[PDB]
RNA sequence: CUGGGCCAGCAUCAGUUUUGGUGGCAGGAUAAAUCCAUAGGAAUGUAGCUUGCCUCGGUAAGUAUUAUAGCCUGUG
RNA sequence: AGAACUGGCGAUGCGGGAUGAACCGAACGUAGAGUUAAGGUGCCGGAAUACACGCUCAUCAGACACCACAAAAGGUGUUAGUUCAUCUAGACAGCCGACCGGCCGAAUGAACUA
RNA sequence: UUUGCUCCACACAAUAUAGAUGGAUACGAAUAAGGCGUCCUUGUGGCGUCGCUGAACCAUAGCAGGCUAGCAACGGUGCACUUGGCGGAAAGGCCUUGGGUGCUUGCUGGCGAAUUGCAAUGUCAUUUUGCGUGGGGAUAAAUCAUUUGUAUACGACUUAGA
């Protein structure tokens, strides 16, 4: 039915600058500065203070209002992670062969190696992406802890470690060896 | 001075034409700043001559001219009909033609 | 069912020697002109009574022009339509600043979404809104709201020349 | 009006580009398309390669060699819509083509000459915005078009030095308008506003 | 700096006291003004000064103008004629470059041949001072 | 240098026709509207007034029917 | 395959349906001018890339009688509509101390139709 | 081996023209945004301004644009040279110096135009090619026959021979 005008707006936390021109949205905060390029999406970006921006959607359709709010829900992520970040941890669960996993580097390049993942001689290997860091965990058995301002990349090259061992050909409600992601949360603000 | 045109510039379009039979007897002709039949019945009567080049000569020049008046108009964006004492070649379609000024009822 | 008209067509049975004066039927018809509305009549009027245009007479017709036409108002709309499989009941809501123009962007409404030529379109009533807040449909209650802006963008300005010098722009 | 018409083709819709280019040869305009690269049209990526391929898949069975010619880069993806908006196979129609040319990127002889746009072809003024469209060069090159990087990097250097012109150009225009204060105040000013220049 | 700058491109509104600049019609090339909303397209426009009459027009057939002035929603043809001049939008709109230009263009197709020939000698006494200072400093 | 024949322009007409500008009339709810006067009314409630605001810029609540905005409805 | 009535084809060109015995329009001496039918007016192609309100995004969308096919059955795609139930005796989401209460301040839930 | 060859000059007769007639007048990019002016820590920066069409800009007066005398400019423009740069996407064009020379409607004078007879007639462009003259520059191959077999139905292929 095209609703004439409909809103969100954008919290902006103390100490952080958001700055949005040509709808490339760029966010620098405590932790880092990330951007964002919404060109892909017509929506209207008002500052109303230094605390207080609007995203606005003019005579939008259905499917055209649904991608107002996930805009807000884009740029707040951004603002969260440049401030508070993002921490991703994973359990290695292995019935029977342990599963060997370190960080491991090749012409400058850092990816996740996984050894012996059930029993196989091959080696997995995934790229650490981009401005994620991967530490592992001293107290808590196969944690491999993934961290950035970025919950896109240390979602994704979280699920990156994630997929690359599948178990294929076996029945996979037998089989559940893998690692999976076992807490998302924050770096700062507890976890 | 260093433009002598008395006539305003013109193409010479299509016969006059359903979509598979023409009429070579009358000629579509396109008008420069002429976009709608209003403007086109300015040009209505005019003379037009569709000027063309030969090898033989009639007087002293290789230069021959044919003439035609401006008829009637066509459609609704300015194109005029036209007819000439004898019909245009029709190689002649997308070719300038001169639209003059006379007879002048201004 | 061209640009609409209304009109009060009064008409009655013939009178009889058994019974002279016979009662007069008033119909509001949307048309487009007084031979359709007096066609129009006769079609409902034989949905309703026993008559036939043959068997009866009109006694009058007259257009009715808007009372308030500069005044924008917001309508009821009733509507009985068939459809391909079954033929159904509407409450519709339009905002115009006649009866008219609202029956006018009735048809088409029911023409666009329902796929309702006229033919099989009966306007049951149609009547003013009386006050705001007793408007249903939501699509009206947006322009109801109190001191209502709203932009226009992405401004497409029509060309005349086929070519022009240099990249437009929307900004409106 | 004007000898040749260069029309810059980004930004453009292909069918309807094609569809006034058409009518401006039968009717006499010589025409040169540039950047035809840049050109667009409606419809996501996926779906115009798709409908490419079923172009790619007509052929002449007992040679392919006089099947349908399947061409790749962008100018020629446009010329085939042109040369199906005009009657080909007559004499007219193809003096009419003999009045095209297309180009991909913008060479030599027209760079430094100016070029238009055609609003009615013309994308934005066209689509409805939300509507997904393809860029031209972009599918001609996923068709196997061998050219793009190589028109782009001409392409981009070609944009420098039209910039430093443009520099030029319009520092020019402020000495012509800075040297044009005075006379903006004369007497011959008023004059001319009398009459409304 | 930390500023948190946006840029929200500014439209003209639709919305009540829009003077507005009729497109086609036999009300074309005058201004008025927006009395009442009626949906996403037709609006209720009043004249009353440059003679548009009062009526439902779509917005289609009108350019917004940058200038509004303070009007109450639905106010009948009488104060609409009354808060416009208490606005003075007829002097601000012919202030503007937009109005200025439409003047000046119809000034232009006004002008008979004498008077587009006295043009090319001005003109032509215009660019021999302007040639002549360019080539100064 | 003039005849007749031919061809062309313009004018004045004739027949067919096409496309403008413009005048005077008739009907209607003797158009309905604007506008004016008279009675009344409401809220997408204008001015005021109590309420707490007050960085006294903002003030949102409660009142409040023309007041420092207006509108609707009837009648003429 | 076989009857009824009329209209046609055959025996008949013409304009339209790209193409075509039979459809739509119209029936035909030689010509000029005007106007139209059926059908059309982005480009091929004569004729508004005309005006207006909506709908539709299809990883074979669709695009016009005869006509050159698709059905039952499904869709939390989107659009309008119906019915019943809850809701200013303040519900439904949401935050705040199954159920209840405070703030909010107008809708909500289900089954349907096309 | 009869006349050669090419380049340049401006010179006559032919030759063809999908169609000269004031001028194709160069940012890039975005469009739910930009252009320009300005300002400067040169920025996703500040201030100002514009759009709403090129309905622009430049050019445009003088026997198809004649003859002649001056004023004020120190400019504008044409052509024939000249100094440098930049251009490889198809650059074959763009910017520049330097003088020479022709005009200039920026402005003021003095003459001419007719009878081409009330419109039909009109500026000559622009491609190839042939005679010619005036000087500049250059002085080959290939095929056949013969010949090889890395080739071959015939042509063709590939070698060799002053
Ligand atoms: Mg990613
Ligand atoms: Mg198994
Ligand atoms: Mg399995
Ligand atoms: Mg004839
Ligand atoms: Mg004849
Ligand atoms: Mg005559
Ligand atoms: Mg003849
Ligand atoms: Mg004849
Ligand atoms: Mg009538
Ligand atoms: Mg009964
Ligand atoms: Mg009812
Ligand atoms: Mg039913
Ligand atoms: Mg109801
Ligand atoms: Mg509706
Ligand atoms: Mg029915
Ligand atoms: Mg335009
Ligand atoms: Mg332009
Ligand atoms: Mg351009
Ligand atoms: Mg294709
Ligand atoms: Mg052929
Ligand atoms: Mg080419
Ligand atoms: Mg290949
Ligand atoms: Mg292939
Ligand atoms: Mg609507
Ligand atoms: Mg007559
Ligand atoms: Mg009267
Ligand atoms: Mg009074
Ligand atoms: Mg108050
Ligand atoms: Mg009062
Ligand atoms: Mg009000
Ligand atoms: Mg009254
Ligand atoms: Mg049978
Ligand atoms: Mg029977
Ligand atoms: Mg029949
Ligand atoms: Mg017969
Ligand atoms: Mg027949
Ligand atoms: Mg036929
Ligand atoms: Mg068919
Ligand atoms: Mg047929
Ligand atoms: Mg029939
Ligand atoms: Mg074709
Ligand atoms: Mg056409
Ligand atoms: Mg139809
Ligand atoms: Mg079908
Ligand atoms: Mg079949
Ligand atoms: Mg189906
Ligand atoms: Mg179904
Ligand atoms: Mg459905
Ligand atoms: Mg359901
Ligand atoms: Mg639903
Ligand atoms: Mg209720
Ligand atoms: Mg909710
Ligand atoms: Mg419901
Ligand atoms: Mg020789
Ligand atoms: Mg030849
Ligand atoms: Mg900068
Ligand atoms: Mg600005
Ligand atoms: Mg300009
Ligand atoms: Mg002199
Ligand atoms: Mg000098
Ligand atoms: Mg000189
Ligand atoms: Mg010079
Ligand atoms: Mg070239
Ligand atoms: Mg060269
Ligand atoms: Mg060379
Ligand atoms: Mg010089
Ligand atoms: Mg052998
Ligand atoms: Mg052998
Ligand atoms: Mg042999």
């Amino acid at each position: 039915m095209k609703y004439i005008q409909t809103e969100q707006q954008i919290e902006v936390p103390e100490g952080v600058t958001v700055s949005i021109k040509s709808r490339i949205v760029k966010v620098v905060g405590p932790r880092g500065t990330l951007t964002k390029n919404l060109k892909h999406i017509d929506v209207t970006f008002t500052k109303v203070n230094n605390q207080l921006i609007k995203v606005a959607v003019h005579n939008g359709g259905r499917k055209h209002v649904a991608a107002l709010r996930t805009v807000k829900s884009l740029v707040d992520n951004m603002i969260t992670g440049v401030t508070k970040g993002y921490k991703y941890k994973m359990r290695y669960v292995y019935a029977h062969f342990p599963i060997n996993v370190n960080i491991v580097e090749k012409d400058g390049a850092k990816f996740i190696e996984v050894r012996n993942f059930l029993g196989d001689k091959k080696i997995r290997n995934v790229p650490v992406r981009d401005g994620v860091t991967i530490e592992f965990s001293t107290n808590v058995k196969d944690e491999i802890v993934l961290s950035g301002n970025s919950v896109e990349d240390v979602s994704q090259n979280a699920a990156d470690l994630q997929q690359i061992c599948r178990v294929r050909n076996k029945d996979i409600r037998k089989f559940l060896d893998g690692i999976y992601v076992s807490h998302k949360g924050f770096i700062t603000e507890d976890l | 001075a260093e433009s002598h045109r008395l006539y305003v510039k013109g193409k010479h379009l299509s016969y006059q034409r359903s979509k598979r039979v023409n009429n070579p007897n009358v000629s579509l002709i396109k008008i420069e700043g002429v976009a709608t039949p209003q403007d086109a019945q300015f040009y209505l009567g005019k003379r037009i001559a569709y000027v063309y080049r030969a090898s033989k000569e009639v007087r002293g020049s290789k230069i021959r001219v044919m003439w035609g008046k401006v008829t009637r108009t066509h459609g609704n964006s300015g194109v005029v009909r036209a007819t000439f004492r004898n019909n245009l070649p029709a190689k002649t379609f997308g070719a300038s033609v001169r639209i003059f000024l006379y007879p002048s009822n201004i | 069912m061209a640009h609409f008209k209304e009109y009060q067509v009064i008409g009655r049975r013939l009178p009889t020697e058994s019974v002279p004066e016979p009662k007069l039927f008033r119909m509001r018809i949307f048309a487009s002109n007084e031979v359709i509305a007096k066609s129009r009549y006769w079609y409902f009027l034989q949905k309703l009574h026993k008559v036939k245009k043959a068997s009866g007479e009109i006694v009058s017709i007259n257009q009715i022009n808007e009372a308030h036409p500069t005044k924008v108002k917001n309508f009821g709309v009733w509507v009985r339509y068939d459809s391909r499989s079954g033929t159904h009941n509407m409450y519709k809501e339009i905002r115009d600043v006649s009866r008219v123009a609202a029956v006018e962007t009735l048809y088409q409404d029911m023409a666009a979404r329902h796929r309702a030529r006229f033919r099989s379109i009966h306007i049951l009533k149609v009547a003013e809104i009386e006050k705001t807040a007793d408007v249903k449909r939501q699509y009206v209650k947006q322009f109801l709201t109190k001191d209502l802006k709203f932009p226009l963008p992405h401004r497409v300005q029509k060309s005349t020349k086929t070519f022009s010098y240099k990249r437009p722009s929307t900004f409106y | 009006v004007e000898p040749v018409v260069v029309i810059d083709g980004k930004g453009h819709l292909v069918g309807r580009l094609a569809s006034v280019v058409a009518k401006q040869l039968l009717n006499g305009q010589k025409i040169v398309v540039v950047r035809a690269e840049e050109l667009n049209i409606s419809g996501e990526f996926f779906r115009n390669k798709l409908k490419y391929h079923d172009f790619l898949r007509k052929a002449t069975a007992f040679n392919k060699t006089r099947g349908p010619f399947h061409f790749r880069a962008p100018s020629r993806i446009f010329y085939k819509a042109l040369r199906g908006m005009v009657s080909h196979k007559t004499a007219r129609g193809k003096a009419a083509l003999e009045r095209l040319k297309v180009f991909e990127g913008i060479p030599p002889p027209y760079d430094k000459k100016k070029r238009v746009v055609v609003p009615q072809a013309l994308r934005v003024l066209r689509l409805k915005p939300g509507r997904k469209y393809t860029t031209l060069g972009k599918l001609s090159t996923s068709v196997g078009w061998k050219y793009e990087d190589v028109v782009a990097k001409l392409e981009a250097k070609r944009k420098v030095s039209s910039a430093e012109y443009y520099a030029k150009k319009r520092a020019f225009t402020k000495k012509v308008a800075s040297a044009n204060a005075t006379a903006a105040e004369s007497d011959v000013a008023k004059q001319l506003a009398a009459l409304g220049y | 700096s930390t500023d948190s700058i946006v840029k929200a491109s500014n439209w003209r509104l639709v919305e009540v006291g829009r003077v507005v600049l009729i497109k086609k019609g036999q009300s074309a090339g005058k201004l008025a003004a927006i009395v009442e909303i009626i949906d996403q397209k037709k609006v209720l426009i009043d004249g009353p000064k440059a003679g548009v009459p009062r009526q439902a027009i779509n917005l289609g057939q009108v350019v917004l103008t940058p200038l509004t002035f303070a009007l109450p929603r639905g106010a009948r043809t009488a104060t609409v004629s009354k808060k416009w001049a208490a606005a003075a939008v007829c002097e601000k709109w012919a202030a503007s470059s937009w109005a200025k230009k439409i003047a000046q263009r119809e000034r232009r197709a006004a002008l008979t041949d004498f008077e587009r020939f006295q043009v090319m000698v001005l003109r032509k006494q215009k660019r021999y001072t302007v040639k002549k200072a360019l080539a100064k400093a």
